[PDB]
């Protein structure tokens, strides 16, 4: 299956020293966030 | 990529376009999420200092910094887009416990599977 665009491959987990402060940088990081709110199925 | 020579955790970056007041803390923070760094180093002037225009950090893996530089690459932050960039400068020389490593003490073995299969 094509995929609709390319993303990041290595998913490593945040810290604590990242203070937990709001940091974007591309907006189809909409995509990780709906993989990971999921309600049903 | 350094054939024959093989770097071992020597990755680092170049980070510029970045805000005066920010600081070690703020830099850690950013790239926290994107590959925190084991070590910041700044770049001073001794004739006066304060200000730095270059800084570089230690990235634990190689591959991860692929993460940062793609994802902070033109990234705007304060009114000011981020440039990152790979190096290539070497980090202090330290020849102390580095001795040991001297010859190939392990290498496999000396090469275990030898020259091909048998």
């Amino acid at each position: 299956y094509d995929k609709p665009a390319p993303e990041n491959r290595f998913a490593i987990m945040p810290g604590s020293r990242w203070d937990g402060v709001h940091r974007s940088n591309g907006f189809e990081e909409k995509w990780f966030a709906k993989q990971n709110e999921i309600n049903e199925k | 990529g350094a054939m024959g020579n093989e770097y071992k955790d020597n990755a680092y970056i170049y980070i510029g376009n970045l805000n005066r007041e920010l600081t070690e803390g703020d830099i850690l923070t950013v790239f926290s999420e994107y590959g925190v760094p084991v070590d910041v180093i700044l770049s001073r002037d001794e004739n006066t200092g304060e200000s730095q225009g270059f800084a570089y950090l230690k990235y634990e893996d190689q591959r991860s910094t692929i993460l940062a530089v793609d994802n902070l690459n033109g990234f705007k932050i304060g009114g000011r887009a981020l440039k990152i960039d790979h190096t290539f400068y070497r980090p202090k020389r330290s020849l102390q416990k580095y001795y040991e490593a001297v010859k190939e003490e392990l290498d496999r073995d000396i090469v275990s599977k030898n020259n091909a299969e048998k």
